[PDB]
RNA sequence: CAGAGGUGAAAUUCUUAGACCGCACCAAGACGAACUACAGCGAAGGCAUUCUUCAAGGAUACCUUCCUCAAUCAAGAACCAAAGUGUGGAGAUCGAAGAUGAUUAGAAACCAUUGUAGUCCACACUGCAAACGAUGACACCCAUGAAUUGGGGAUAUCUUCACGUUUUCUGUUUUACGCGAAAGCUUUGAGGUUACAGUCUCAGGGGGGAGUACG
């Protein structure tokens, strides 16, 4: 059955920090306990193991990038730029 | 503290204090060019 | 075992590039 | 009048209300 | 001046700006960096409405070309304007008696140009999406 | 009081006058075309030319190709309510390193027996014609000095080769060169500047 | 696209086989027409099979795609990074 | 009651949903472009009087040589276009 | 170098260390004039600079394949101008609130100078418009003359593809019987209805209270 009507992950603070604080920490606490997508490997095996390392048990590898997430979307302007310019 | 003190919780004087002020004296809002919320545009911020 | 039958196939694969690239340089040079 | 300033007049009516009930409850 | 003889022309260039509010005669090198005479229509009128009036212009006109004469400048290429960009394109009342009286007084108008800027794409204008309720 | 002085390419130099060295280099002077090359056709009374000073020679200031335009009276002119319009913006790098960009435009005619109101073009057509032109101008003014780019198109004759080339693809009312402006210069260069004058006039 | 029906005409009627090392074995064998390998591959990995296929002389063909999109491509559930072809 | 079968304006039944609005000539109202009344004007940069007076003083132009226009379109609301 | 601005007229402003004006340049943010129209595309809301790129959509052509697979809908779902809400950017122009001038018996307004939220972007909400053709979707018949957009078939001109004539399919507009209280509609109906039956579906029952109260 279902346990929570909407207070998912956070259910464990009980009645106690606010509802818009709890509404806005649940999507990232949902994001870095989340597993991502391994370019190499082609699965989703990447879990972070501290506040910018993520590690893949398949490739046995260790990857730098986000707090919260594999990758920003900051470093998609940069990884495009760097193509195309090697493209040239 | 220099705001310590009193019958209410409160600052007697201006908390803007100047750039020449000794070291002690020199607590609050520093050499402050403007105070309060801004409206509009956030300019940046240093020499 | 795995990791040093690696380093070998590694180590030959390699060195035989060098060598094609190297011999490619020369004949487009003389 | 103009039936959208009675609307108006009728929303901050309402508005009122809810507050008042509110309060009141 | 410049060490030409007599009948040899030296050609300059006026820019004349006609509002509404009022008028500019200015005149200028081929380059315009450097100007020689600048007289406006509120210079000559004592009233503010008055200043843009086809009158108001025709005095700035001459009292541009006495200084002119003795700058050593007898021709003259025009560049009028409105005040374009997002306003009105078309020229006030004193353009056509600033230009008038340049001709009379002696001065070889060369080439006439409109140079009224215009946007290929521009930004809002003043009033509200109603319009001026006059 | 100093004199303005215009390349070899065009006949009438020594065209304006002007009233210390580093401010004076660097001023753009406008002059009409009709007034340098001298010559009644007509259509050269609405071409403007700009030059810009590199060096000044005692009291002769020595000038290189800036920009060219057509009035705004005579471009105004060429437009009609039942035609289709094209643009087309060029750049190209010249031998000598400047690059320069031109815009060009191109209007339709209606055929001689055509009983259409109308004679819009199709957007297939308009861009095959639009990559013909830039093909051809990329060709021809990236093998030629500074010099030589200029003739061309002072004199009008990389126009005519245009509306030749590219009328079999569309009916062309006419075809001109709006807007040509350098957008880029190499390092500067005495003894380059000294061999487009040639003989330079005298000055009093 | 070609390259995706001609594997399914392979797999509805043919003999393929999966994997390194059993490619490699066909190769030994010298019963192979045929090896296809996916783009995300490791260098040596990779470059241990295009080895072999020179030595044997035996043609070579690159998929520019993903193993998992490989693996769709020949109809299955799981990811596959190199395809030996027997049988045509 | 329907006054115009247009609607004052050149849009049938139904072809297009939103057209473009632009600013009026005099007052700056924004109204859709095909409700806008629109024209075209070229006009003479000095009359008569004055124009004779200009080609007399100048070497440039005369008999051959014509005298610049302006050319402009412009489009105005339905009431701009009645008061003038 | 002695004013510029603004107005019916002025005052609201700004300017001798100097505005307004003229030339070239630099920065940032919006926006792509004219051509632009009883034109084109989209289910609607909506959509105009060029080049490269990704997945789509309609019409046309066919002696290709399949064989009733369809029309319209409670419940349910998705999208939906502007204003507005939350969190991060951006901040050029314009500009609710406000401030200072005008006007007026009076001006809180209309006019002038400014100016915050807004306006622009990404993600998440809101679910309303004279959201109008004030006209639900599907199918059949129907008179005349215009045009015009896209494709196809047959048989006078121009340059080294465009155009002319006649048919044709799909769109998109203008100008008879018949109908209507009239205004008016009219191959794309508001026609074929007291001579009343092609199929489905959503609303209405004199005017206010009122789209209000309670849930
Ligand atoms: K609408
Ligand atoms: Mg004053
Ligand atoms: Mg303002
Ligand atoms: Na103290
Ligand atoms: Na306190
Ligand atoms: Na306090
Ligand atoms: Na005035
Ligand atoms: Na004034
Ligand atoms: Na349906
Ligand atoms: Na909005
Ligand atoms: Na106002
Ligand atoms: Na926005
Ligand atoms: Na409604
Ligand atoms: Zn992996
Ligand atoms: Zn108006």
């Amino acid at each position: 059955a279902k346990r929570t009507v909407k207070m998912g992950v956070m259910g464990r603070y009980g009645t106690r920090y606010g509802a818009n604080p709890r509404k806005r920490a649940k999507k990232l606490e949902v994001s870095q306990h989340a597993k991502h997508f391994c370019s190499f490997c082609g699965k989703f095996a990447f879990r972070r193991k501290a506040v910018g390392i993520w590690r893949c048990d398949g490739c046995s590898k260790t990857v730098a990038g986000g707090a919260y997430t594999l990758s920003t979307p900051n470093n998609s302007t940069v990884r495009s730029t760097v193509r195309r310019l090697r493209e040239l | 503290h220099p705001h310590g003190g009193g019958n209410h919780q409160h600052i007697g004087h201006p908390s803007t204090v100047s750039r020449h002020s000794p070291p002690g004296q020199k607590v609050g809002l520093i050499a402050a060019r403007r105070t309060g919320r801004i409206r509009g545009g956030k300019a940046v911020k240093g020499a | 075992h795995d990791q040093v039958r690696d380093r070998v196939v590694r180590a030959f694969l390699v060195e035989e590039q060098r060598i094609v690239k190297q011999a490619l340089k020369e004949h487009s040079k003389m | 009048m103009r039936p959208k300033w009675h609307k108006k007049r009728i929303k901050r009516l309402k508005l009122r209300r809810r507050r008042m009930r509110q309060r009141s409850k | 001046g410049p060490n030409v003889k007599k009948g040899d022309l030296v050609y300059g260039v006026v820019h004349i700006f006609a509002s509404f509010n009022d008028t500019f005669v200015h005149v200028t090198d081929m380059s315009g960096r450097e100007t020689y005479v600048k007289v406006t229509g509120g210079m000559k009128v004592k009233a503010d409405r008055d200043e843009s009036s086809p009158y108001a212009a025709m005095m700035a006109a001459q009292d541009v070309v006495a200084r002119c004469k003795e700058c050593g400048i007898n021709a003259l290429h025009v560049k009028m304007r409105a005040v374009g960009g997002v306003r009105t394109k078309s020229p006030g009342p004193g353009a056509q008696a600033a230009l008038r009286a340049l001709a009379r007084a002696g001065m070889k108008i060369g080439r006439i140009e409109d140079v009224t800027p215009i946007p290929t794409d521009s930004t809002r204008r003043k009033g509200s999406r109603r319009g001026r309720r006059l | 009081w100093y004199d303005v002085v215009a390349p070899a390419n065009f006949e009438k130099r020594q065209f304006a006058k002007t009233i210390a060295a580093d401010v004076l280099r660097g001023r753009v002077f406008e002059a009409n075309l009709a007034d340098l090359n001298q010559s009644a056709g007509e259509e050269e009374a609405y071409r403007k030319v700009r030059f810009t000073v590199q060096e000044v020679q005692g009291r002769n200031l020595l000038t290189q190709f800036h920009s060219m335009e057509v009035t705004t009276d005579k471009m105004a002119s060429l437009l009609r309510k039942w035609c289709t319009t094209m643009e087309t913006t060029v750049e190209v790098k010249t031998a000598d390193g400047y690059t320069m960009r031109l815009f060009v435009v191109a209007f339709t005619k209606p055929q001689a027996n055509q009983q259409s109101r109308n004679c819009y073009a199709k957007q297939r057509l308009v861009k095959w014609l639009r990559m013909r032109i830039t093909k051809m101008i990329k060709r021809r003014l990236s093998k030629v000095q500074i010099k030589e780019a200029v003739s061309l198109l002072t004199r009008n004759v990389l126009s005519d080769a245009l509306v030749r080339r590219c009328n079999p693809i569309l009916p062309l009312r006419e075809l001109r060169i709006r807007k040509v402006r350098v957008v880029r210069t190499p390092k500067f260069d005495a003894q380059a500047l000294l061999s487009a004058h040639g003989t330079i006039p005298a000055s009093v | 696209d070609t390259i995706n029906a001609k594997l399914q005409l392979v797999m509805k009627s043919g003999k393929y086989v999966l994997g390194t090392q059993q490619a490699l074995t066909t190769l030994r064998q010298g019963r192979s027409k045929l090896v296809v390998i996916a783009n995300n591959c490791p260098p040596i990995r990779r470059a241990e099979v295009e080895y072999y296929c020179t030595l044997s002389k035996t043609p070579i063909h690159h998929y520019s795609g993903n193993n998992l999109d490989l693996g769709t491509a020949c109809g299955k559930h799981f990811r596959t990074c190199v395809l030996s072809v027997t049988n045509v | 009651t329907t006054k115009r079968r247009n609607h004052g304006r050149s849009k049938p039944a139904h072809s297009r949903g939103r057209v473009k609005p632009i600013h009026c000539f005099n007052c700056g109202r924004l109204t859709p472009k095909d409700k806008a009344v629109g024209r075209f004007v070229v006009r003479r940069m000095l009359d008569a009087a004055s124009a004779r007076d200009v080609a007399e003083a100048s070497p440039v132009y005369g008999a051959n040589f014509p005298m610049p226009r302006l050319y402009m379109k412009q489009r105005f609301c339905i009431a701009c276009a009645i008061h003038s």
